C-alpha cells in the first residue's frame, strides 16, 4: 500500500502499479488490482520514500542510475544552449540533487525559510539527528553547489573532450571546440557569490513545499527525541532512526529512548517515585495523569493540584518531567498569571500562547501562602486558540489557591504527599541532571502511555482511583458552602414522596448556613442558580406548570439523622506489572 | 575518467570470481590500493593488462604488483645514492654493457635451454632524484628462472666489477650494495604503477639480446624501436607468458586513501619530539576524536621507542570526547612550537598546492569560492562566525599578542559585525600566494616543451593577471567574506560560549580553575570564552607589600571567632557561573564599614562576567522576566545603595535565592544600618545568612577614595580571592559541609528570632520532651499560639487555618510524624505555660597577623 498512496501523484499510477507489483511470485499482484481500485487517502508519503528505499539495500545501481539522469539532465541543458549555464538549470540539477534533503516555505513575513533534513555525518546540535531544522541561509547548499556540483561539471567536460576526440568532419569539431570554450567560461561561474545567490533565490521556487509550516508538529503522535523521530501511533514505541516524511522540527535533546530497560538506573527511578508513599492496590493514578505529556492536545481535560508536604518529591518530580521534555512540553509558567487579579486585566499576554503547542504546565513558586485560584481558570480549562491540557499546580505546602467556587468542577483533582535521617535533599541537587535518569523516565512514561493505549484509552474509563477522588472531594469539601448543603441536609430519599420547592430548598440552605458558619445577606434567586447546576440537576425535573422540582429526596433538619430506606448523595509481585 | 571506469567494472563486476585470500600462494596479482589479491588465469591477465595500459597512458594512479613465485622473468631492483640530485645520464651504451654483463651471470647458472633465443632486457628509471636517492628496475621478463637461480643471479651481480664500474662513473656511491638482494622474491610493480608516496618508473631503454648455443660468443644486444607499439604493462610483466614481443624462453628448474589531505597531517604529525608521551599521551589521541577515520592516523603515529601500542588498549576501545577539548588546531599549534619555518613552509607549500590546483582546473577565472577556500585553509585557526539570535553571521576573531587588543582580550574571542583583519589579510598576504603561483607559472614558461603547451600557458598566464588584481576589489573582498561566511562556521560556538564554570576571562588570558591550582593559560586554546575582565589581571599569588595591606585592611578588622573564614568564602566562589551553593548573605551591620569596600572592590575587580548593579526594586516590587536577567547571565548580584529607613520586601524572592532557565547564585545584600530588609515569612529559609560587622581608631579614607581606583590593588584582591577560592575546596567542597562557626549562625539565628512569629513561638514556648506522654494536637497548639501571641506580643483575632498550616510547615514538621491515625499530632515534645521552668530530660529548641590563614 505503502508505495501506491507514494505514486498516486502520478495520474496514470495503474501502469506503474501492475510494471511493479505484478511480479519471486507475484502472480499478477495475486488477482488483486489495488484491491479493486481503492479509494485515495489524504497527503501521505511522496515519492521519497522510494528514493529513500533504495542506497541501503542495493546502493551502487542506485547511486549509478541516480548519477546517470544527473549527467542526463546537465547534457541536456547545456546541448538546448550552447555553452552557458546560468542561474534556473543549476537550481534546476540541483533539486534534482536534494529534493529529499532541503525544504523552503514562507511563514509569516513574506520571507522564504529553508528546512534542511539533517545526517549522522553532519554537525548538529546536540539532538536534531533526523530532523528539520531552520536555516537563515542553507549554508549547506552554497558549499554543495561549490564543491560537489564540480564534479558534474567535470563529467560535462570530460563527455565534452571525448567528443571532440572523435572521427568526424572539421564542422563538428569547430562546433564542440566552441561549445567547450563557452562552457568553460561558464564553469568558473558556479564559484561566484551572485550566482551562487542567484541560483539559491531561484530554487526557492523549485524546494517549494507550501504545507509545510502549517503542518509542522500538528501531528501529536510525534516526538522530537535525540534519536530521531518517536511515534506512538502504534502499541510498541517505534523509535524512527532513519529517513521520513515526517515534518516536525522542534525536539528534545534527552529522551533518547531506548524501549524500557531493566538496568540500574530505571530500577532505581522505580523504587524512588514511589514506595515512600502508601498506596492502596498499587495506587498509580498520580504518575498516570504525569504521563500523556507527550501528547499535544486534544485529550482529556483534567487538572492536578499537589499542595501537599514540605521536603517530599514535591519539585522533584514536576522538574524532573520538565527537564525529560523541552520546548516540546515545558513552561515555568509563574503563577501570577493565574494568581493575584487577572494581572493587568489581559488574556492575550502568555496564557493560551505560552502553552501553545505545550502539553505540560506547572506552577511552583510561591506568592506568600494565599492569595487567588479563580481569575481566568475557568476560561483556559475549557476547551476554548486551541485547546490543550496537563497542568499540575504544586506550589508550596501553603494552601494558596483557596477562593469560591461552585461551578462544579469535576475536572479538577487534589492530591497531597503522604510522606515528606537527614533529608537527602541530593536527589534534587544532582540526581535529575544525569542524562540516563532522563532518559529512563522518558522510557517509563511512555511505557506508561502505551500502558494507557492497551488497557484504559481514556482516564474516566479507568479503574477507579479513591485517593485522588477523596482527597479531590475534600478539597470540594475545602469550598463546602452549597457542596456542603447538599452532602448535608439534602438526602437521596426515593420512597419519599415528598417534592421540595426552589423557595424551600433556598430557605433551608439559608438555615443551615446560618445556624453552621455565620450569617449574611440571601439573594433567593442567587442561590436557586447556584444550587441548580449542582449535583442535585439529576434529582430536579420539569413540572407540568413550567417550574422545576425536586423529587425522590428529602431535606434533613436540626439533629435529624438517617431514615431507613434512604442514601447519601495490594499485589505481591511489582507495582508496574498488571493490575 | 572512463578507463579508470572501465578496470573498475572489470575487477567489482568480472574479476571478483579470482579474489584470493591473504597468503594464498595461488595469488599473481595485487591491487594494493583496493587491497585485493586475485589468482588470474592467462585469458583474464591479459584482460587486465589491456585495461592497466589505457590507464597508464592516461596517467591514472595505479599500485598492482605481480607476485613472482617459483618460476617467472627475472627483475633487479637497483636503488642509488648520487654524487648530486641530477638525473645519471644512462645513456645506451652504459645499459647495453649493464645488459651483457647481466646475461654473462645467466649463461653462468648453466640454467638456458640450447638453441636460438631472443631475451628482452627493459630499464624503467625513478622519474627524478630525490635527496640524490635514485633508482632503476631491470625487467627480464620472457626468461622464465627458478627463483632460487634469481637468487644466485643476483648474488654473483652484486660483486661484478664492470657494473661497479659503470654505476661509479654515473656518480653512484654505493655501487656495492645499489642491488636489492630480494629482487628475487619481491612483489613486482606492474609497469603504469608505484608505492602510494613514490611516482610510477618510466620506461626509457629497451634491448633485445640473441645469444646461441652453437655460437656463444656472438651475443648481439639490438635496442628495441618501436616500443610504442605493444601493450608495456603486457610485455614488461615478469608472469606474462602471452605477450607478442616478449616470448617465453623457459630455462631448467595498510589502508591509506589519504586522497591529498591528510598527507599534510603526516607532514605537521612527525615534527614535534613528542614520540614518547608521559603527560600529552591522551591529549592526541582526544585531537583526533573529530576526526572519523582515526584508526590509520593513529596507528600510524603511536605505533613505534616501541611500547606495543600501550599493549593496542585503544584508550579503552576509541574512547569518547568528555566534551570539545581540542580538534585539528591543538596539533596546529602542537607546530609552530618547536620548529616554526618548517611548519611555515609545509603550510605554504599547502597553500601554493590548493591554488594551483584550483588555478589549473579553471584556468585564469579565479572567483570568490576558490579565494574563500584558500583563505579558510589559511587563518581557519582565528576566525569563527554564527548566526546567533537575529539570523545575521557575526563574526569572531581569536586575538594574538601581536595585535593591536582592546585593553586586555589577549588570548580570547572577540565581537566584530566586519571582519578587519580578513579583508587586510586578503588584499596583503594572500598576494604573496598569488605572487607565488604567477612566479610557478613563470618558471614553467623557461621549459624547453612544444609551442601548444607555451600558448596554453601564456593564455593561462594572461586570464590570471586580470583576475590578480581583482583581490584588491572591494566588491570582490566582500563577495570573498560573504562567501567564506558558510566556510568558517561552527554551528556551536554561540551555544557554547561561556558555558563552562571553570574557565575566566583575565587581562593577562584565561584563568582555569579546572583542578586544584590556577594556570593562567597564556597560550593558545581550544576554548571558546568571549567574555573578559580587564580588570583583574592576576599576578598569581604574591605575599608582597600590596597584598599584605589588602589582606590587613580587609580582613583583620572585623571580629570573628576561631579564626573565621565564611564570610569571604562566601564573598570568594563569585567566580564561578553557576551549579553553586545558594546562600545568600545580609550585611545588615555596620554604618562606615566594609560594606561599601568589599562588596564594592569584588565587583568592580570583576566586570561583565559577575557584576549585576540590581537596585532595591527587585527585592521591593510588592507583585512579583526582564528584571533579572543581568543576573542570569551573571554570577554575582549586589544592592549597595541605602535606599530608604523601613519597608516591606518579600516580592518573589522565595525562588531568587534558590535555583529554579540557568542555576545562578551568589547575592550578597546590604542596604544600610537601617532595618529596612524584612518582612514575615514561614518557609524556615536556611539559605538567608545575615552578618553583622562589629566596626562602626581612624576611618582610612585612602582605601575608600583611591585605592581601589589603583588596579596593583585590584590584582592582590583578585589574586587573594582565587587563593582562598581553592582554599575552600581542597578542605570543604561546598559552603553547606564546611566546618561551623558560631559568630554566623548565631547571627542569623538573632535575626531570625529578631522576625519574631514563629521562631519565638517554637523556642520559647515550646521544649522538646521525649519524656512527655501528653500528645498535644493541632488545635490545643494554635489556641497556645493565639493565647501566648494576645498575652505576650499584641491581642488580635485568629483564623485557626492560617496558623495550622503555618505550625504544620515549621521548624515542628520533625516532630510531626505521619501516624497510622493521619494526624499532624505532636509527638517527643511539650509546651511550656506562663513563667515554666524546664523539666529535667527535656531539651530547648588567636588572630595573627602574620600567617592569617587556613584553619582546622
Amino acid at each position: 500500500s505503502n508505495v501506491v498512496f507514494a505514486l498516486a501523484n502520478t495520474s496514470a499510477n495503474y501502469r506503474p502499479l501492475a510494471e511493479w507489483f505484478s511480479q519471486t511470485g507475484g502472480k499478477e499482484k495475486l488477482e488483486k488490482l489495488w484491491n479493486d481500485a481503492s479509494h485515495h487517502t489524504e497527503k501521505k508519503i511522496t515519492k521519497r520514500s522510494i528514493m529513500y528505499w533504495a542506497h541501503k539495500h542495493a546502493p551502487q545501481q542506485y547511486k549509478e542510475i541516480v548519477e546517470q539522469g544527473y549527467f542526463s539532465i546537465l547534457a541536456e541543458y547545456v546541448y538546448s544552449y550552447n555553452g552557458m549555464l546560468e542561474h534556473y538549470m543549476i537550481a534546476k540539477v540541483i533539486y534534482a540533487m536534494m529534493g529529499n534533503k532541503f525544504v523552503v516555505d514562507v511563514d509569516s513575513n513574506g520571507k522564504y525559510v529553508w528546512f534542511e533534513f539533517v545526517l549522522p555525518g553532519q554537525p548538529m546540535n546536540q539532538g536534531e539527528i533526523w530532523k528539520w531544522r531552520k536555516e537563515v541561509n542553507p549554508d549547506e547548499l552554497h558549499i554543495y553547489i561549490s564543491e560537489n556540483f564540480s564534479r558534474v561539471m567535470d563529467r560535462i567536460t570530460e563527455h565534452i573532450k571525448y567528443h571532440l576526440s572523435q572521427p568526424h568532419e572539421s564542422n563538428i569539431l569547430n562546433y564542440y571546440k566552441k561549445l567547450l570554450k563557452a562552457f568553460e567560461r561558464s564553469k568558473s561561474k558556479i564559484f561566484n557569490d551572485s550566482f551562487k545567490k542567484g541560483v539559491i533565490r531561484q530554487a526557492e521556487f523549485l524546494f517549494r513545499q507550501r504545507s509545510f509550516i502549517q503542518t509542522l508538529d500538528t501531528n501529536p503522535h510525534l516526538l522530537g527525541v535525540g534519536n530521531g523521530v518517536l511515534s506512538i501511533e502504534t502499541i510498541p514505541a517505534k523509535l524512527i532512526n532513519h529517513f521520513h516524511e515526517h515534518p516536525i522540527h522542534q525536539y528534545t535533546h534527552i529522551c533518547y529512548v531506548p524501549f524500557n530497560p531493566e538496568n540500574p538506573w530505571t530500577k532505581l527511578l522505580l523504587n524512588a517515585l514511589q514506595d515512600i508513599i502508601p498506596e492502596l492496590d498499587a495506587r498509580l493514578w498520580i504518575m498516570f495523569y504525569l504521563s500523556t505529556a507527550i501528547f499535544r492536545g486534544l485529550k482529556e481535560a483534567l487538572m492536578l493540584l499537589w499542595l501537599g508536604g514540605g521536603c517530599n518529591g514535591k519539585t522533584f518530580l514536576m522538574r524532573l518531567v520538565a527537564m525529560v521534555l523541552g520546548d516540546h512540553y515545558a513552561s515555568k509558567l509563574n503563577i501570577s498569571l493565574l494568581t493575584s487579579c487577572r494581572e493587568t486585566a489581559e488574556k492575550p499576554n502568555s496564557a493560551f500562547m505560552r502553552l501553545k503547542g505545550r502539553g505540560y504546565g506547572y506552577f511552583e513558586e510561591t506568592n506568600k501562602s494565599e492569595v487567588l485560584n479563580t481569575s481566568r481558570l475557568k476560561e483556559m480549562v475549557n476547551p476554548g486558540f486551541q485547546m490543550t491540557a496537563t497542568m499540575v499546580a504544586a506550589s508550596n505546602y501553603n494552601f494558596i489557591i483557596d477562593t469560591t467556587d461552585h461551578g462544579t468542577w469535576r475536572r479538577l483533582r487534589h492530591y497531597r504527599s503522604k510522606v515528606k535521617k537527614k533529608e537527602d535533599p541530593r536527589f534534587i541537587h544532582e540526581y535529575i541532571m544525569d542524562p540516563d535518569c532522563q532518559n529512563a523516565f522518558f522510557s517509563i512514561l511512555v511505557y506508561f502511555w502505551e500502558k494507557l493505549q492497551k488497557e484504559y484509552n481514556g482516564q474516566i474509563k479507568k479503574v477507579f482511583c479513591p485517593t485522588i477522588e477523596s482527597e479531590t472531594e475534600a478539597y470540594r469539601k475545602s469550598q463546602d458552602t452549597l457542596h456542603r448543603f447538599i452532602t448535608e441536609r439534602v438526602v437521596e430519599s426515593p420512597s419519599a414522596e415528598t417534592v421540595y420547592n426552589l423557595s424551600e430548598v433556598v430557605t433551608a440552605y439559608a438555615e443551615w448556613y446560618n445556624t453552621n458558619i455565620n450569617v449574611k445577606r440571601h439573594i433567593a434567586l442567587e442561590l436557586s442558580q447556584e444550587l441548580e447546576n449542582s449535583v442535585l440537576e439529576k434529582y430536579l425535573q420539569w413540572s407540568p406548570n413550567k417550574t422545576r422540582i425536586l423529587k425522590g429526596c428529602r431535606i434533613l433538619h436540626k439533629f435529624e439523622t438517617l431514615q431507613p430506606g434512604e442514601s447519601y448523595i495490594e499485589p505481591k509481585n511489582k507495582w508496574w506489572e498488571w493490575s | 575518467l572512463a578507463e579508470v571506469q572501465a578496470l573498475e567494472t572489470l575487477l567489482t563486476r568480472e574479476l571478483s570470481v579470482f579474489l584470493t585470500e591473504p597468503g594464498s600462494k595461488k595469488t599473481n596479482i595485487i591491487n594494493r590500493i583496493t587491497g585485493k589479491t586475485y589468482a588470474l588465469p592467462s585469458t583474464e591477465l591479459l584482460r587486465l593488462y589491456e585495461h592497466l595500459e589505457q590507464c597508464r597512458k592516461q596517467g591514472a594512479l595505479m599500485y598492482f604488483l605481480e607476485r613472482q613465485g617459483t618460476y617467472s622473468g627475472l627483475m633487479l631492483d637497483y636503488d642509488l645514492k648520487l654524487n648530486t640530485n641530477a638525473v645519471p645520464p644512462l645513456e645506451p651504451p652504459a645499459l647495453s654493457r649493464l645488459c651483457h654483463r647481466i646475461f654473462v651471470h645467466i649463461k653462468n647458472s648453466s640454467v638456458l635451454p640450447e638453441g636460438s633465443h631472443k631475451i628482452h632486457f627493459f630499464f624503467t628509471l625513478k622519474p627524478e632524484v630525490v635527496q640524490g636517492k635514485y633508482g632503476f628496475h631491470v625487467l627480464i621478463p620472457g626468461l622464465k628462472l627458478a627463483a632460487s637461480t634469481k637468487k644466485s643471479i643476483i648474488g654473483s651481480l652484486q660483486h661484478d666489477a664492470t657494473v661497479q664500474k659503470i654505476l661509479h662513473e654515473q656518480g653512484v656511491t654505493n655501487p656495492e650494495s645499489c642491488l636489492d638482494p630480494h629482487s628475487a622474491s619481491v612483489p613486482s610493480l606492474l609497469y603504469g604503477s608505484s608505492k602510494l608516496n613514490h611516482k610510477p618508473y618510466q620506461l626509457k631503454t629497451g634491448f633485445e639480446l640473441v645469444f646461441d648455443s652453437s655460437d656463444p660468443d656472438y651475443i648481439p644486444i639490438h635496442q628495441i624501436k618501436n616500443l610504442e607499439s605493444y601493450n608495456l604493462v603486457s610485455e614488461l610483466s615478469l608472469t606474462n607468458e602471452q605477450g607478442s614481443l616478449v616470448r617465453p624462453v623457459y630455462c631448467a628448474a595498510m589502508l591509506h586513501d589519504p586522497e591529498a589531505r591528510y598527507l599534510h597531517k603526516i607532514l605537521n604529525l612527525l615534527p614535534p619530539e613528542y614520540y614518547v608521551e608521559y603527560p600529552l599521551w591522551s591529549n592526541v589521541v582526544f585531537a583526533l576524536a573529530n576526526t572519523s577515520a582515526n584508526y590509520r592516523p593513529l596507528a600510524e603515529w603511536f605505533s613505534q621507542t616501541g611500547g606495543k601500542e600501550k599493549l593496542e588498549k585503544l584508550w579503552n576501545d576509541a574512547s569518547h570526547h568528555t566534551e570539545k577539548k581540542i580538534t585539528k588546531r591543538s596539533i596546529m599549534y602542537w607546530a609552530h612550537k618547536h620548529a616554526p619555518q618548517q611548519y611555515k613552509e609545509i603550510v605554504e607549500q599547502g597553500y601554493f598546492s590548493i591554488l594551483a590546483e584550483y588555478v589549473y582546473s579553471y584556468n585564469g577565472m579565479l572567483e570568490h569560492y576558490m579565494i574563500a577556500k584558500v583563505i579558510y585553509a589559511m587563518m581557519g585557526n582565528k576566525f569563527v562566525v554564527d548566526v546567533d539570535s537575529n539570523g545575521k553571521y557575526v563574526w569572531f576573531e581569536f586575538v594574538l599578542p601581536g595585535q593591536p587588543m582592546n585593553q586586555g582580550e589577549i588570548w580570547k574571542w572577540r565581537k566584530e559585525v566586519n571582519p578587519d583583519e580578513l579583508h587586510i589579510y586578503i588584499s596583503e598576504n594572500f598576494s604573496r600566494v598569488m605572487d607565488r603561483i604567477t612566479e610557478h607559472i613563470k618558471y614553467h614558461l623557461s621549459q624547453p616543451h612544444e609551442s601548444n603547451i607555451l600558448n596554453y600557458y601564456k593564455k593561462l598566464l594572461k586570464a590570471f593577471e586580470r583576475s590578480k588584481s581583482k583581490i584588491f576589489n572591494d566588491s570582490f573582498k566582500k563577495g570573498v567574506i560573504r562567501q567564506a561566511e558558510f566556510l568558517f562556521r561552527q554551528r556551536s560556538f554561540i551555544q557554547t560560549l561561556d558555558t563552562n564554570p571553570h574557565l575566566l576571562g583575565v587581562g593577562n588570558g584565561v584563568l582555569s580553575i579546572e583542578t586544584i591550582p590556577a594556570k593562567l593559560i597564556n597560550h593558545f586554546h581550544e576554548h571558546p570564552i568571549h567574555q573578559y575582565t580587564h580588570i583583574c589581571y592576576v599576578p598569581f599569588n604574591p605575599e608582597n607589600p600590596w597584598t599584605k595591606l589588602l589582606l590587613n585592611a580587609l580582613q583583620d578588622i572585623i571580629p570573628e571567632l576561631d579564626a573565621r573564614l565564611w564570610i569571604m568564602f562566601y564573598l570568594s566562589t563569585a567566580i564561578f557561573r553557576g551549579l553553586k551553593e545558594a546562600l545568600m548573605l545580609l550585611w545588615l551591620g555596620g554604618g562606615c564599614n566594609g560594606k561599601t569596600f568589599l562588596m564594592r572592590l569584588v565587583a568592580m575587580v570583576l566586570g561583565d562576567h559577575y557584576a549585576s548593579k540590581l537596585n532595591i526594586s527587585l527585592l521591593t516590587s510588592c507583585r512579583e522576566n526582564s528584571a533579572f536577567m543581568r543576573l542570569k547571565g551573571r554570577g554575582y548580584g549586589y544592592f549597595e545603595e541605602t535606599n530608604k529607613s523601613e519597608v516591606l520586601n518579600t516580592s518573589r524572592l522565595k525562588e531568587m535565592v534558590n535555583p529554579g532557565f540557568q542555576m545562578t547564585a551568589t547575592m550578597v545584600a546590604a542596604s544600610n544600618y537601617n532595618f529596612i530588609i524584612d518582612t514575615t515569612d514561614h518557609g524556615t529559609w536556611r539559605r538567608l545568612r545575615h552578618y553583622r560587622s562589629k566596626v562602626k581608631k581612624k576611618e582610612d579614607p585612602r582605601f575608600i577614595h583611591e585605592y581601589i581606583m589603583d588596579p596593583d590593588c585590584q590584582n592582590a584582591f583578585f589574586s587573594i580571592l582565587v587563593y582562598f577560592w581553592e582554599k575552600l575546596q581542597k578542605e570543604y567542597n561546598g559552603q553547606i559541609k564546611k566546618v561551623f562557626c558560631p559568630t554566623i549562625e548565631s547571627e542569623t539565628e538573632a535575626y531570625r528570632k529578631s522576625q519574631d512569629t514563629l521562631h519565638r513561638f517554637i523556642t520559647e514556648r515550646v521544649v522538646e520532651s521525649p519524656s512527655a506522654e501528653t500528645v498535644y494536637n493541632l488545635s490545643e497548639v494554635v489556641t497556645a499560639y493565639a493565647e501566648w501571641y494576645n498575652t505576650n506580643i499584641n491581642v488580635k483575632r485568629h483564623i485557626a487555618l492560617e496558623l495550622s498550616q503555618e505550625l504544620e510547615n515549621s521548624v515542628l514538621e520533625k516532630y510531626l510524624q505521619w501516624s497510622p491515625n493521619k494526624t499532624r499530632i505532636l509527638k517527643g515534645c511539650r509546651i511550656l505555660h506562663k513563667f515554666e521552668t524546664l523539666q529535667p530530660g527535656e531539651s530547648y529548641i588567636c588572630e595573627p597577623k602574620n600567617k592569617w590563614w587556613e584553619w582546622s
